[PDB]
């Protein structure tokens, strides 16, 4: 149950409380989703200040994907788990 | 580089190649017959290469 419900004109969403918000243990299976609402009539630019994975170019242990929406691949922008990830 | 930033610095027209070297820090890779007008009427643009 990692939720992350929060809104404005910015909002900085890091790795540093996925240890911190105490839904997680040290070495087990995490599936957590980042909820992102915008203000009312904008739209949603995620750029990247940091990106670092201790596996890189194998997405099957380690990736950062970006759904457009609900939980679809009807809209899935990008999917990094390389060294270097662009920003949508 | 305009690759990674494809988004950033590739622009739909000359008229915005133009803007941004008037606004921003920009190197805007212009073909050289515009570049021979353009600043035959804007005296602050350059061609900085060859
Ligand atoms: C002096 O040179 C600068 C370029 O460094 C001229 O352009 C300014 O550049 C900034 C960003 O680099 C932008 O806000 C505008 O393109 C320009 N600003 C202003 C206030 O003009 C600048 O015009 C030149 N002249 C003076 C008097 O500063
Ligand atoms: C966004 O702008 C409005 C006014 O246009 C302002 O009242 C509001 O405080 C701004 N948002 C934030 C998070 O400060
Ligand atoms: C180029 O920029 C400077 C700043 O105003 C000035 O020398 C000149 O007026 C500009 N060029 C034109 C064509 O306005």
């Amino acid at each position: 149950d990692c939720q992350f419900e929060l809104s404005g004109a910015d909002g900085i969403v890091r790795s540093s409380q996925v240890e911190q918000e105490e839904k997680t243990k040290p070495g087990q299976a995490v599936d957590c989703i980042w909820t992102i609402k915008a203000t009312p009539k904008a739209k949603i630019y995620l750029r990247f200040l940091d990106y670092q994975m201790e596996h890189s170019n194998e997405c099957k242990r380690n990736f950062v994907a970006v759904y457009d929406g609900s939980s679809a691949i009807e809209n899935l922008k990008a999917k990094f788990c390389s060294t270097v990830a662009n920003d949508v | 580089f305009m690759s990674s930033r494809r988004q950033s610095v590739l622009v739909k027209s000359n008229e915005e190649g133009i803007q941004r070297v008037l606004t921003s820090d920009y190197a805007f890779l212009m073909e050289s017959t515009t570049i021979e007008f353009v600043t035959q009427r804007n005296c602050n643009l350059t061609q900085i290469g060859g």
